[PDB]
């Protein structure tokens, strides 16, 4: 995780870089933060009264 | 002559956007680092 290049021996399991173009992984943006969306709180049964 | 180049993620498909079952995944090895450098070679000889 060092640096782009070191990716690059990581996957291909060789401490040399041959010249070429390599896929080394495939980035994914992860969820920021939980959306919790309920229907309402209405229409409930009165155990209050 | 060139046929449609699709890249398929072993990572994504098989588990969705989850790491324990991914854990589950890299008990298998390099199966998805194999099926990946299939497909590439594909996209490559296509493109020669």
């Amino acid at each position: 995780a060092l640096d782009p290049l070191s990716e690059t021996k990581c996957t291909l399991k060789s401490f040399t870089v041959e010249k070429g173009i390599y896929q080394t992984s495939n980035f994914r943006v992860q969820p920021t933060e939980s959306i919790v969306r309920f229907p309402n709180i209405t229409n409930l049964c009165p155990f209050g009264e | 002559v060139s046929m449609t180049k699709t890249s398929v993620d072993c990572t994504m498909y098989i588990c969705g956007d989850s790491t324990e079952c991914s854990n589950l995944l890299l008990q298998y090895g390099s199966f998805c680092t194999q099926l990946n450098r299939a497909l590439t070679g594909i996209a490559v000889e296509q493109d020669k």
